[PDB]
């Protein structure tokens, strides 16, 4: 008994192509060995990920990787289809990195911000950094490693509700009620003597290109949506305003850039707008679609997720028409994480549900049950492997991406869990409740 | 000893002598007891101690576990390896205790691909006192290390509150730098007595954090343990060392001692 097998290639990335005999006996492991000989990349730590055979609505389940390929050969799901019963079908994407050895004692707490609330960055990687934005109208600069303080940055005259974090970590920006954002060095705790005028209301959202790849005519760039409905492209090292984008009615909620070409922004309008940033300031298309107001947006693909609790998937960069409608949650969805991260979806809802989905196909993977109440944040943690969600039964969860099965869950008498950064070795959450403490845990 | 004192036959004939261990005021065994012992189904499932131990001035963290032939080292790091790291001075502070604990966390989590529980030994439960400081290390390091905030520096005891600003300035050496500053200006007979090694290898207070900050990194970086280099061998160690070494004798020694004894002492002179 063999297998022949068939792969071709999921997602732009590595091609080739050939199908390839191995013996039936074989494992998963031994069948990956094989693939990536051909593909050309090493059997070195590279786990070399599958997916399979799309379809998996049925009584049963469908086609897991780690089963062995005898087995699968006869029994895929059916037995198989007609073109399949001869070949097994491989979608082959990376990723992902192992971290080791759990460990557990209790977070270290930092006390901050009294009773207050809404931003959270985490300089992932080397960055111990920690920055909390409150309506209090500060904003902290933490140390992962030592849960202490480093500074705290007092310049705003009003509520901090958003911020971005550069990678190097050097610089933060922030946006406040003030109607102002401003450029702080993190280290110094001193404002970049950035303050950025030109927003008439409160600066809601904002998406930061930490670093600009093109060349130095172009320099690394912060996007803000605001409630006067306006959107403003500005120059972090020289604190100017370089572009202004008008055409939304209402409120802009959610913006997402280091698009790098690529200004997308969703708005209470119900409507999605893609832009063109450079030198022109015009908006080349609209989505049309949410019922409702849009609260959040993914850039890969555009995603926008409404309060008429929609998901809408849209594609190719020139037509902006919608590719699927993904439905299913009864609220709205606070925030989703989408990526080319092998173009799937996890959506935290207010309905207290989390769902993964394929974008490409638009079918639901999974939904993640056993929270109690809405979803706040979310993670893909470990990486496709991990999903990470937080909510008001101040629990953190770590769920298992393939099964969607719940694996643990963090916290207890508290409050919330208002959003949650996570890096691989550790998990930064802000909460909420009478009794305030930021949460670090550490693995 | 006192003449009235002294021991009768009997004194010493029903003596129950303690165990060693105690004798040598080395082994809570009541606490050893219950470090231990492990759940009677769960059958050989080691129960592992993170031991820490303060000697005059290296600190010794292993992790350990026991059999009924001895207890038995998984992974063992002292805080004199932290030269390795970047650390050279104050290595028996609450400081070197952390880095010390992060070492041992990282080292073996390492060699692993884990739950363990502190051995203070005798140290007595201070708040504030430094075996916590190795637990924060090996907590933050990445080990389950079940433990309660209340002996970090920075606990106030008239409310259930830690001051992590504090216990932070700890892990980083920051009383020792504030000492040192404030002895920098009103004393400098003593600065130079204590602090002295700091002069020597041009290192001011301010400085301090970055030392332990970077030794942090460092570890992480490559935790792998170097053993010394050694020069001479297990067999030279051994002969040099008995040279100093009595050894007993034969009855036979002894008994000629005695008949020669009885020919001085007796014999009238």
């Amino acid at each position: 008994p063999n297998v022949s097998i068939k792969f071709q290639a999921l997602d732009t990335g590595d091609n080739v192509g050939g199908a390839l005999r191995v013996p039936g006996a074989i494992s998963e492991k031994q069948l990956e060995e094989l693939l990536n000989q051909l593909n050309g990349t090493s059997d070195d730590p590279v786990p070399y990920t599958f997916s399979c055979t799309i379809q998996g609505k049925k009584a049963s389940d469908p086609v897991k990787t780690i089963d062995i390929t005898d087995n699968l050969y006869s029994s895929l799901i059916k037995p198989g289809y007609n073109s399949t019963e001869d070949q097994i079908t491989l979608l082959y994407t990376p990723r992902a990195v192992f971290k080791v050895k759990p460990v557990t004692r209790s977070s270290s707490a930092i006390a901050g911000h009294g009773s207050t609330i809404l931003c959270s960055a985490f300089a992932p990687h080397t960055s111990s950094r920690m920055v909390t934005g409150a309506g209090d109208n500060t904003a902290r600069i933490w140390d992962c490693d030592t849960q202490t303080p480093m500074h705290t940055l007092k310049g705003h005259y009003n509520w901090v509700l958003c911020v971005s974090w550069s990678p190097d970590g050097e610089v933060i920006a922030t946006g406040s009620m003030d109607n102002t954002i401003r450029l702080w060095d993190p280290k110094s705790g001193q404002c970049l003597g950035d303050a950025l005028r030109g927003h008439s209301k409160w600066i809601t959202s904002l998406s930061w290109e930490p670093i600009h790849l093109v060349k130095p005519g172009s320099k690394p760039r912060l996007a803000s949506s605001s409630k006067d409905g306006t959107i403003k492209i500005w120059d972090t090292v020289s604190r100017v305003c370089q572009y202004t984008m008008s055409g939304h009615t209402n409120s802009v909620s959610c913006v997402k850039w280091g698009g790098q070409g690529l200004l997308y922004s969703g708005s209470h309008d119900r409507t999605v707008r893609v832009w063109d940033i450079n030198s022109q300031g015009r908006c080349i298309n609209i989505l049309k679609s949410h019922a409702h107001w849009v609260n959040h947006l993914s850039l890969s693909m555009m995603v926008t997720a409404s309060d008429d609790y929609t998901m809408f998937l849209w594609n190719p960069l020139k037509s902006t028409k919608p590719i699927a409608r993904m439905t299913g949650h009864q609220k709205l969805v606070n925030h989703v994480a989408f990526s080319p991260d092998g173009r799937y979806i996890v959506s935290a809802s207010f309905d207290n549900s989390i769902k993964l989905w394929d974008g490409r196909d638009g079918k639901f993977i999974s939904t993640f049950r056993g929270h109690v109440a809405s979803v706040y944040q979310v993670a893909w943690s470990s990486d496709c492997r991990l999903l990470v969600s937080c909510s008001k039964d101040t629990t953190l969860k770590v769920w298992d991406v393939r099964t969607r099965k719940l694996s643990v869950d963090l916290p207890g008498h508290k409050d919330e869990v208002y959003t949650v950064d996570w890096s691989v070795d550790g998990k930064r959450v802000c909460s909420g409740g009478k009794d305030k403490m930021v949460r670090l845990w550490t693995h | 000893a006192f003449q009235k004192d002294a021991k009768s036959s009997a004194y010493s004939s029903r003596f129950q002598t303690p165990f060693r261990r105690r004798r040598e005021g080395k082994t809570d065994y009541y606490q050893r007891k219950r470090l231990v012992t492990q759940h009677k189904a769960k059958y050989n499932t080691p129960k592992y101690r993170l031991v820490v131990r303060f000697t005059n001035k290296d600190i010794i963290c292993q992790i350990i576990s026991s059999t009924i032939t001895g207890d038995v080292v998984l992974a063992a790091a002292y805080s004199h390896e932290l030269p390795r790291y970047g650390i050279t001075h104050g290595l028996t502070n609450w400081a070197a205790a952390y880095a010390t604990g992060l070492l041992i966390a990282r080292r073996t989590l390492q060699k692993l691909g884990f739950k363990v529980f502190l051995d203070i030994g005798l140290q007595r439960t201070t708040t504030g006192a430094r075996v916590f400081g190795a637990l924060k290390g090996a907590s933050d390091g990445g080990l389950y290390v079940p433990h309660s905030e209340n002996r970090f520096p920075g606990w106030d005891f008239e409310t259930e509150e830690i001051d992590p600003e504090l216990l932070r300035s700890y892990i980083f050496g920051g009383h020792v730098s504030q000492y040192m500053e404030e002895l920098a200006d009103d004393d400098e007979e003593r600065f130079s007595e204590l602090f002295k090694g700091y002069l020597a290898d041009d290192i001011d207070a301010d400085s301090l954090e970055d030392i332990y900050t970077s030794a942090h990194e460092a570890i992480r970086a490559d935790p792998a343990f170097k053993p010394t280099e050694k020069k001479f061998t297990k067999e030279q160690y051994a002969a040099e060392s008995k040279k100093y070494r009595q050894t007993k004798l034969s009855k036979e020694e002894r008994a000629a001692r005695v008949a020669a004894k009885i020919a001085a002492l007796a014999g009238q002179q």
